[PDB]
RNA sequence: GGGGACCCACAUGGCGUGUAAGCCUUUACGGCCCAAGCGUGAGUGGGUGGCACAAACCAGUGAGAAGCGACUGUUUACUA
RNA sequence: UCUACCCAUGGCCAGGGUGAAGCGCGGGUAAGACCGCGUGGAGGCCCGAACCCACUUAGGUUGAAGACUGAGGGGAUGAG
RNA sequence: UCGAAGGUGGGAUCGGCGAUUGGGACGAAGUCGUAACAAGGUAGCCGUACCGGAAGGUGCGGCUGGAUC
RNA sequence: GGGAGACUGGAAUUCCUGGUGUAGCGGUGGAAUGCGCAGAUAUCAGGAGGAACACCGGUGGCGAAGGCGGGUCUCUGGGCAGUAACUGACGCUGAGGAGCGAAAGCGUGGGGAGCGAACAGGAUUAGAUACCCUGGUAGUCCACGCCGUAAACGGUGGGUACUAGGUGUGGGUUUCCUUCCUUGGGAUCCGUGCCGUAGCUAACGCAUUAAGUACCCCGCCUGGGGAGUACGGCCGCAAGG
RNA sequence: CGGCCAACUACGUGCCAGCAGCCGCGGUAAUACGUAGGGUCCGAGCGUUGUCCGGAAUUACUGGGCGUAAAGAGCUCGUA
RNA sequence: AUCAGCUUGUUGGUGGGGUGAUGGCCUACCAAGGCGACGACGGGUAGCCGGCCUGAGAGGGUGACCGGCCACACUGGGAC
């Protein structure tokens, strides 16, 4: 789990402003950092099914948020997906 | 790990091998190679000493630092964990600080980059050879010697090696892979950690060509042997010989261990199987 | 199961190679292309001859069951 | 000096197909697994000469030969 | 050139029959048995593996649609 | 006690070694197969190995469900209360599809103290191929794959809004008799037991954690055998699903 | 012409001979079998048989349930 | 779905022929796709409709006669 230092760094550095925290950009940023970090952990730890449940839940949540961003604005969706370098 | 081969031909249907992803160099050091040849299962006298083996694929020899005692106090990084077929295990060359490179047995899970010390000050990471004065009781050990400084002979099985039990007086107790306990000097040389290639037992042989390559000759069953050649010989049809199995060399199954060895007093009990 | 030979046209066609000449430079036994020249398969139409167009030589018989042996292998040189 | 086995050093296998892992791209996943596309020629793989064998038949059997010849026959990158 | 009928050869569907075998239901009545329903005289049942002419027995795990205390 | 890896502890069983110590020890409704006189049982000292964590431990906690508890570290999921800064229709359920999943079973390679299918004897019965006793092979343990079924039960899919209470438990915020100790008193949200209205139900019964009154979507059923079976199709090496 | 279903007594054989849409009727004294009368229904038609709907809310959109009678998939993530 | 992929004039464009009329109706040349889980392609049955019966209705069953079309004339084709 992310802690205060890097988490505030991320929310500010991908934030639209210096105060907003619940923006979809920051939400997707936190979800992505969590998934890469804990996927790196699960590359070592194989049979943690209770945590793979968290993987799947957070990923479906992410997919819903990305769908919302694409629906609300194509330009912001493209900018986000290009800045994070993912496929969809 | 283990990679299974697809059935391209009826012959190699079942052949599966332990893929050697643990290889770093492909051309062995030319300086340390000594002239060797397949003896063909025969002595210099010309008689076949032991059947079922001989012929095959001529191979080279290289000196392994089994008895590492000459130089101590100097570190060494793992140079390149290469493949030596003359053993089940692998050999990982080392760049010692004096510049004198010797092959050693590669322990389990050794990768390029670890620093290996050989002496009293050596720590507990695998590959460190050190006398029993500087080892905790209960650690898994390999490449174990028998006296303080006469060259190491035992504990080099890939996957299961001797386990130290305890030290009392000037004699130390060693647990065998068979489940036995042997008394040995507290000053012999022994290394820490199991030996690699534990997955080698999962190798599937595959055919006869690999096996003539490896060295063994086809096995001729006694029940079809000729009666003059073998006590199991003869018969019109399939017969077991009408008597308990016996090596055609005269002696049947039974005790073969001649007692009264100098280390016989250094053994507590013999192996018991299938318990 | 079908086509397979020859001639013409498509066709100064496509492909490879590559000269003169052209382009360039750390100028050399230099990289790019390459009219010309040389070699060249493939196909579609039209027509022609024979009984027969892989016509010679060369060059798998196929299918259905069941027994033994998993298969490649080796052996009774000179009865298997 | 044949034959059986092994040891060491050399040599031999025309030609034509089958297309594993691996590799990159587009899908698939969050990562996979997996799905097609282009390189791969791994195989005691396939067809087939040199080479090595000896399954069938005919001849021969006071023969050309004290174990062959002629048609077919098997392996032919390997236990050669 | 097309062209129906005819003949070559192998794949699917519908079938009809087929020695014998496997299973099911209805007869009524007989032998072998005690399975379950009351703590049915070993609590029952479910999943699963083994065993035995037979109902069943046992192992492991799960429920109370189990009675006493 | 949410999950995974590693390290570690004690008690107990069995076995081995060495004392002491003598003719029995184990067994059931009763006895005999069993081990002893080659020294059993008992008991002391030491060691070895494998499994599981008695008390706390409960109609208590967590997890979506199977289920989960000796400690210690390492990394990590889910849920809850307050401030409510921000996003501003992103919510729900989900045919086909995909992932997890009790025990048993299978392959490979290890482990294997206790327990224990199968199988031998001893016992009862007219009869025991069972219930009982003595032994003990798979399995029960570990790693990688597999099968994917349970009375997998709350025999009740999930989500939302509303509808009288009483009595316990857990977690967190507040305030007030105020010692400001106190399950003191009060307010609030979440979880989990018991009894009860109106209501529903054929009855037993449920009763804010509904089977109450509704909304949204999904699966399932149309008399009992045949039969969860044949064929066909899919998965699995097979058992088989 | 037993109850469903408006219409009963006697005579003849008794687990036989027989009736019948559901329950079901005869094992010496049958309103259910056969014959007589008697009554009921219908009528130039009377019954049997076969197909179709209704009652069947027994495929429930109007208008059914899933605790035990048939049923909540083992449970989640999640595409259309 | 105890029928998951179908199709190669198949799909689309251009140029020609074709027919009373536009059109892959037919030919040539270009590109690779169209139809497909809001059930394609497969398997069985069957002429459709105004109507008839039943049912309060919804609905279910059905196509007697008449009438509006459809298709055929012993079987399969072809044309004036
Ligand atoms: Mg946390
Ligand atoms: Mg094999
Ligand atoms: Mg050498
Ligand atoms: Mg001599
Ligand atoms: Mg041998
Ligand atoms: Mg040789
Ligand atoms: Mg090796
Ligand atoms: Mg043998
Ligand atoms: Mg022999
Ligand atoms: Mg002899
Ligand atoms: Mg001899
Ligand atoms: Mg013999
Ligand atoms: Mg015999
Ligand atoms: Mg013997
Ligand atoms: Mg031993
Ligand atoms: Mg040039
Ligand atoms: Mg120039
Ligand atoms: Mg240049
Ligand atoms: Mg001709
Ligand atoms: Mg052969
Ligand atoms: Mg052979
Ligand atoms: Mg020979
Ligand atoms: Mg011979
Ligand atoms: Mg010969
Ligand atoms: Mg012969
Ligand atoms: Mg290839
Ligand atoms: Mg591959
Ligand atoms: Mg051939
Ligand atoms: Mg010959
Ligand atoms: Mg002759
Ligand atoms: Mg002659
Ligand atoms: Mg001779
Ligand atoms: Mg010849
Ligand atoms: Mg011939
Ligand atoms: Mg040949
Ligand atoms: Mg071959
Ligand atoms: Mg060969
Ligand atoms: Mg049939
Ligand atoms: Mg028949
Ligand atoms: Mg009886
Ligand atoms: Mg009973
Ligand atoms: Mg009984
Ligand atoms: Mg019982
Ligand atoms: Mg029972
Ligand atoms: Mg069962
Ligand atoms: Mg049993
Ligand atoms: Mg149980
Ligand atoms: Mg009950
Ligand atoms: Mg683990
Ligand atoms: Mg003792
Ligand atoms: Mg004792
Ligand atoms: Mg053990
Ligand atoms: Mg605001
Ligand atoms: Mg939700
Ligand atoms: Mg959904
Ligand atoms: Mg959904
Ligand atoms: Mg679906
Ligand atoms: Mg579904
Ligand atoms: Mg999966
Ligand atoms: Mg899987
Ligand atoms: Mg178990
Ligand atoms: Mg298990
Ligand atoms: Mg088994
Ligand atoms: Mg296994
Ligand atoms: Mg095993
Ligand atoms: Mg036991
Ligand atoms: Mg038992
Ligand atoms: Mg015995
Ligand atoms: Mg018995
Ligand atoms: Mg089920
Ligand atoms: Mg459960
Ligand atoms: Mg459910
Ligand atoms: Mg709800
Ligand atoms: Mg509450
Ligand atoms: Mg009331
Ligand atoms: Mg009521
Ligand atoms: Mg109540
Ligand atoms: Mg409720
Ligand atoms: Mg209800
Ligand atoms: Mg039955
Ligand atoms: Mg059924
Ligand atoms: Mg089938
Ligand atoms: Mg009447
Ligand atoms: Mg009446
Ligand atoms: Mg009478
Ligand atoms: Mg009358
Ligand atoms: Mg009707
Ligand atoms: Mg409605
Ligand atoms: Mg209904
Ligand atoms: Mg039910
Ligand atoms: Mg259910
Ligand atoms: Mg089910
Ligand atoms: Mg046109
Ligand atoms: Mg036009
Ligand atoms: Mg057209
Ligand atoms: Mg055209
Ligand atoms: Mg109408
Ligand atoms: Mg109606
Ligand atoms: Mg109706
Ligand atoms: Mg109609
Ligand atoms: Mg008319
Ligand atoms: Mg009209
Ligand atoms: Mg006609
Ligand atoms: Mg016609």
């Amino acid at each position: 789990a992310l802690t205060a230092e890097q988490k505030k760094e991320i929310l500010g550095q991908y934030g639209l402003h210096d105060t907003d925290t619940g923006s979809p950009e920051a939400q997707v940023a936190l979800l992505t950092k969590r998934i890469q970090d804990l996927t790196e952990h699960l590359k070592v730890h194989k049979h943690d099914h209770h945590s793979r449940r968290g993987l799947l839940l957070l990923v479906g949540r992410r997919r819903r948020l990305l769908k919302y961003v694409a629906q609300v604005d194509v330009a912001r969706y493209r900018s986000l997906i290009e800045r994070l370098g993912l496929r969809r | 790990g283990i990679r299974k081969y697809k059935p391209t031909t009826p012959g190699r249907r079942g052949a599966s091998v332990s893929d050697f992803a643990e290889i770093t160099r492909s051309t062995p050091e030319k300086s340390l190679v000594r002239p060797l040849h397949g003896k063909g299962g025969r002595n210099a006298h010309g008689r076949i000493t032991t059947r079922h083996k001989g012929g095959g694929h001529k191979r080279a020899y290289r000196v392994i630092d089994f008895r590492r005692h000459d130089k101590d106090g100097v570190n060494a990084k793992v140079a390149h964990i290469e493949y030596d077929p003359n053993r089940t295990a692998n050999i990982a060359l080392l760049h010692y600080l004096d510049g004198e490179k010797r092959y050693i047995i590669a322990p389990q899970g050794l990768k390029q980059g670890d620093v290996i010390e050989s002496g009293a000050n050596a720590d507990i990471k695998p590959g460190n050879n050190l006398p029993l004065r500087n080892i905790p009781a209960g650690t898994v050990i390999h490449a174990v010697e028998l006296r303080p400084g006469g060259g190491a002979k035992l504990a080099r099985s890939a996957g299961v090696s001797i386990q130290l039990l305890g030290k009392e007086g000037t004699y130390a107790a060693l647990r065998m892979p068979s489940g036995e306990i042997r008394r040995v000097d507290v000053r012999c040389r022994a290394t820490v950690g199991e030996v690699g290639n534990a997955e080698q037992s999962n190798i599937n042989w595959g055919k006869a060509g690999r096996m003539r390559w490896k060295g063994k000759r086809p096995t001729v069953r006694g029940v079809v042997m000729n009666p003059v050649d073998h006590p199991h010989g003869g018969g019109e049809g399939k017969t077991s010989g009408g008597r308990h199995p016996v090596s055609p060399w005269g002696k049947p199954e039974g005790r073969t261990r001649k007692p009264n060895k100098p280390s016989d007093k250094l053994i507590v009990r013999r192996r018991r199987t299938g318990k």
